[PDB]
């Protein structure tokens, strides 16, 4: 098996630089070109360049020229790609890439990817706000309630309901990265409106990077 | 100098059905093309190379064809494991991507709206949330209106993955205002447009 | 009648047995004398197809040059596969000689006489020979030195034009000299190369135009290498046993492609004792350079280019010097030859 294993996700502040590694195994490191590709969140793939292991030859596209640097370590079979002057729009998934087929550089094998998050924010616990059920959020005999997990950094947070007793009808939405550089998301659940009176609903939010735990009771 | 265009942008099919994805090359002259499968939160996987050649470990239901400008990727009988985003490739160029989606009968969103919490108001920021629950297809339009005035650039939205049980989607839209700005107005409404809805549904509340 | 086949070639040379120069010494033991009366038969109304990028003759020559260098240019220190090998490293006499590559019985070499043949495709004009012409085993990057010239037009060579990962060989139809000199008398590793600006820029202009023919008349731009080892980012070659590294920035000058920049072009150079071996085996350290005037005059007869990938809306095409193989050097000389089996 041909394999590329990259470093873990990195966090940087705008203007700083990042260095990403790609560890190759299962084939002759020297034999084939190494490429780098980036994927914007909810977007297509974009080629960043290729590198030759024997003599370090490099090719860059117009857009990434002057902003990207590719380096090699032949002795440990590890490739590097360094990205500098990081921007907010540089937040993406970066893949080191190589070719499985002999004599054809273009066919590719994909590394698991390295997420790069560019934010000026610093690690921070979330604010947790209740989404109370009311006449506005009640249709038929179904009511909706939830929690707003606002202004935390970095990812991820976990959300459960009634300590995990409530799983059916629960939707926890993917975090959105705000302009502040902080993440925010909401988690909702639909329940019988008749049960709002008797059954108590509590949301459990865990943000391990700041070890912040919050149980918030959502009342009508 | 070669650009790759994929069609359709989104493709919705039932299990066991044949699926065809089209890739067109601007340069007009080629004999080599690759196809890739990418699942959510996962690295891409090579399926086809040299236009019509299957990668090892790939099911026989996957086939590739095409000559010159146009190339096609076909699945003989769609399996639920094949649900993912597919890309074509020519040299350093990739297609925009096609998301294979499991087709269901049209379902209108259940719409709920949440005013900002009192506790949040203390912070100095007010968030209004609009929920579109369990709907299909994925396409949905949310517009925010404040005192019947259209809002833009002050809202963000997020969508869940297709539910493995009922193949519906859910959407959350958050409108963010300052406490002061929030209190300068009375009626807050998000307007939902979806093909399952005969006319746009408006959820609103009195501050 | 004949049929395509691969087989083990042998070499021939006019090496002198009394010579201590390392190419002479090697060829004396590894090669036979040349044929003074070589036969060449033109094959009437015969068309043969060639592919320089898939030609086992190239791979075989590389092996010889690797073998030659290994027993001739022992470094004081060699860094290979994580190991270090030490041995004596006296200064040597070094100056490439022409080597002919020849087929044994039951095989012969076909030669394409198409003046503008690009190294891939059909050749109408074919002559059979027992041996190739004498090819000097010049190891270099970016620029090909002391190698055969195009008979008629400048030829652009690439395994695939559309592909950007494939190295481009520019075959010059007219030599431009390189004079490199380490003066006898400061820094003993300081050197320079002088080129004629008027002559070179005239040639470079032509290469630009030739490239235009292949790329839909798009604008041709030259830039310095994006990165890599010094062996590729600089003009790298061996002169009188000393390993030279020459800056080529001045040679690929876009603005001169014209103002009064018709004068002598002087490239800044350094001699390096510690180098990356072109054999790909690692690093070697040599003794410091000999005293006095170290000088080699060489024709420029080829150029290695890599095209920038990802051109989109912009119609420009950017090219940068440097080839990605030493095998490409031999390829440029062997492009018109292939081995076939006789019935
Ligand atoms: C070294 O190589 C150079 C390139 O191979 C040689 O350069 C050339 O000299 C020739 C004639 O020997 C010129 O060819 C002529 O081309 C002109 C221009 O023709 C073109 O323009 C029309 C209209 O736009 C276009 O349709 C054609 O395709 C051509 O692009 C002709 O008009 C003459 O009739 C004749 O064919 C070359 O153009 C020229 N190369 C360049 C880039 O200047 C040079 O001769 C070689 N050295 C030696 C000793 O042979
Ligand atoms: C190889 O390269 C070297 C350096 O580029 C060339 O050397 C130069 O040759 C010239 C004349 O062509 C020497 O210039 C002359 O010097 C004499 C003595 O001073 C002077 O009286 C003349 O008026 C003229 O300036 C020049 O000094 C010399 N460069 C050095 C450092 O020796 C050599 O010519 C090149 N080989 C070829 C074939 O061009
Ligand atoms: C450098 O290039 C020159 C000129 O192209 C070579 O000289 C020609 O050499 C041939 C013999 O191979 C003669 O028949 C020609 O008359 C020469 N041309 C001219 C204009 O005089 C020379 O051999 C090359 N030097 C090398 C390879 O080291
Ligand atoms: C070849 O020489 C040129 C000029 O000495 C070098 O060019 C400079 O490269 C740097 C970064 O190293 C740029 O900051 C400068 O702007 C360049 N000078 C100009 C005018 O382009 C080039 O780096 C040299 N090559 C090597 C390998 O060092
Ligand atoms: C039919 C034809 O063109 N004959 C040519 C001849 O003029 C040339 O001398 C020889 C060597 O290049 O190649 C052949
Ligand atoms: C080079 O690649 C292009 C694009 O795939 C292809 O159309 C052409 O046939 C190729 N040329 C060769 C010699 O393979
Ligand atoms: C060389 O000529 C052949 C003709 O068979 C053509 O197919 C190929 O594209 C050409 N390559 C270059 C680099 O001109
Ligand atoms: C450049 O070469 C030309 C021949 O084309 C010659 O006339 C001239 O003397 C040379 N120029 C200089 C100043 O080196
Ligand atoms: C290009 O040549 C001109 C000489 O007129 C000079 O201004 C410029 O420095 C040159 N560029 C190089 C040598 O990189
Ligand atoms: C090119 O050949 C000439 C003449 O034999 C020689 O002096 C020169 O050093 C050679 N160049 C190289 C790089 O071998």
């Amino acid at each position: 098996q041909v394999q590329l294993v990259e470093s873990g996700t990195q966090f940087r502040r705008p203007g700083a630089s990042v260095r990403l590694s790609c560890e190759a195994s299962g084939y002759t490191f020297i034999s084939s070109f190494i490429h780098w590709i980036r994927q914007g969140p909810g977007q297509g793939l974009e080629w960043m360049g290729w590198m030759n292991p024997r003599h370090g030859a490099v090719n860059y596209p117009r857009r990434f020229q002057g902003k990207v640097t590719m380096t090699r370590d032949t002795s440990i079979d590890t490739a590097y790609m360094e990205l500098r002057d990081l921007r907010s729009d540089d937040t993406a998934m970066y893949f080191c890439v190589t070719s499985r087929t002999k004599d054809y550089d273009w066919d590719f094998v994909w590394g698991q990817g390295t997420l790069v998050v560019v934010s000026s924010a610093s690690t921070k616990g979330p604010s947790v706000f209740p989404l109370a059920p009311s006449s506005k959020s009640t249709s038929g005999g179904t009511a909706a309630l939830g929690c707003l997990v606002k202004d935390y950094f970095p990812e991820p947070v976990t959300v459960s309901w009634n300590s995990g007793a409530l799983t059916s009808g629960v939707h926890t939405f993917p975090a959105v990265l705000q302009s502040s550089g902080l993440y925010s998301l909401s988690s909702v659940v639909t329940v019988p409106s008749s049960s709002l009176g008797t059954q108590t609903y509590i949301c459990n939010v865990n943000h391990k990077p700041s070890n912040t735990k919050v149980d918030k009771k959502v009342e009508p | 100098d070669i650009q790759m265009t994929q069609s359709p942008v989104t493709l919705s099919a039932s299990i066991g059905d044949r699926v065809t994805i089209t890739c067109r090359a601007s340069q007009r002259i080629d004999n080599w093309v690759a196809w890739y499968q990418q699942k959510p939160g996962r690295a891409p996987k090579l399926l086809i190379y040299k236009a019509s050649i299957l990668e090892t470990g790939v099911p026989s239901r996957f086939s590739g064809s095409g000559s010159g400008t146009e190339f096609t990727l076909s699945i003989n009988s769609l399996q639920p494991d094949d649900v993912a985003t597919y890309y074509c490739q020519q040299f350093e160029e990739f297609g925009r991507g096609t998301k294979i989606d499991i087709k269901r009968t049209v379902a209108a969103p259940s719409v709920f709206i949440f005013p900002p919490s009192d506790e949040q108001l203390k912070s100095g920021t007010a968030s209004v949330v609009c929920l579109l629950n369990n709907f299909y297809p994925r396409e949905a339009k949310v517009q925010w209106k404040v005192d019947n005035a259209l809002q833009s650039g002050n809202s963000q939205e997020s969508v869940t993955e297709q539910d493995s049980k009922d193949s519906t989607y859910s959407l959350s839209s958050t409108l963010t205002l300052s406490k002061a700005d929030y209190e300068k107005h009375k009626v807050y409404a998000c307007e939902v447009t979806h093909q399952g809805l005969s006319s746009p549904v408006t959820k609103s509340f009195n501050r | 009648v004949w049929k395509d086949a691969d087989t083990t070639l042998f070499c021939a040379s006019d090496a002198k047995a009394h010579e201590t120069e390392v190419h002479n010494v090697w060829a004396t033991h590894a090669c036979v004398p040349t044929d003074p009366n070589p036969q060449e038969i033109h094959l009437e109304n015969v068309t043969e197809n060639f592919n320089m990028w898939k030609n086992n003759m190239v791979e075989q020559m590389q092996e010889d040059v690797i073998s030659l260098w290994d027993q001739s240019l022992q470094p004081c220190v060699k860094l290979t596969g994580g190991s270090v090998i030490k041995q004596a490293c006296p200064k040597i006499s070094f100056d490439p000689i022409p080597i002919h590559y020849c087929t044994p019985a039951g095989y012969v070499i076909l030669k394409c006489n198409d003046k503008n043949f690009n190294g891939t495709g059909p050749c109408k004009n074919v002559s059979s020979v027992q041996c190739t012409h004498g090819i000097k085993p010049v190891v270099s990057t970016q620029l090909l030195l002391n190698g055969s010239l195009a008979e008629e037009e400048i030829i652009i060579r690439s395994e695939n034009l559309t592909n950007n990962a494939k190295t481009i060989i520019v075959h010059l139809n007219k030599s431009v000299e390189i004079n490199c000199t380490r003066p006898s008398n400061g820094d003993i590793r300081k050197a320079y190369c002088e080129i004629n600006g008027t002559k070179w820029n005239k040639v470079l202009k032509q290469v630009t135009e030739k490239l235009k023919e292949h790329f839909n008349n798009k604008t041709i731009i030259f830039q310095p290498p994006s990165g890599g080892d010094l062996e590729i980012t600089m003009h790298h070659f061996n002169c009188r046993g000393e390993f030279f590294y020459c800056n080529t920035t001045q040679l690929f000058n876009n603005t001169c492609i014209m103002k009064g920049c018709n004068g002598t072009i002087t490239l800044p150079c350094k001699i390096k004792q510690i180098i990356n071996m072109w054999q790909g085996t690692g690093q070697a350290m040599y003794a410091p350079p000999i005293d006095g005037k170290i000088n080699c005059v060489s024709n420029i007869t080829g150029i290695l280019l890599t095209r920038d990938g990802g051109a989109n809306n912009t119609s420009n095409e950017t090219f940068r010097p440097g080839g990605g193989n030493i095998k490409d050097n031999w390829r440029s000389e062997l492009y018109k030859y292939k081995v076939v089996q006789i019935e």
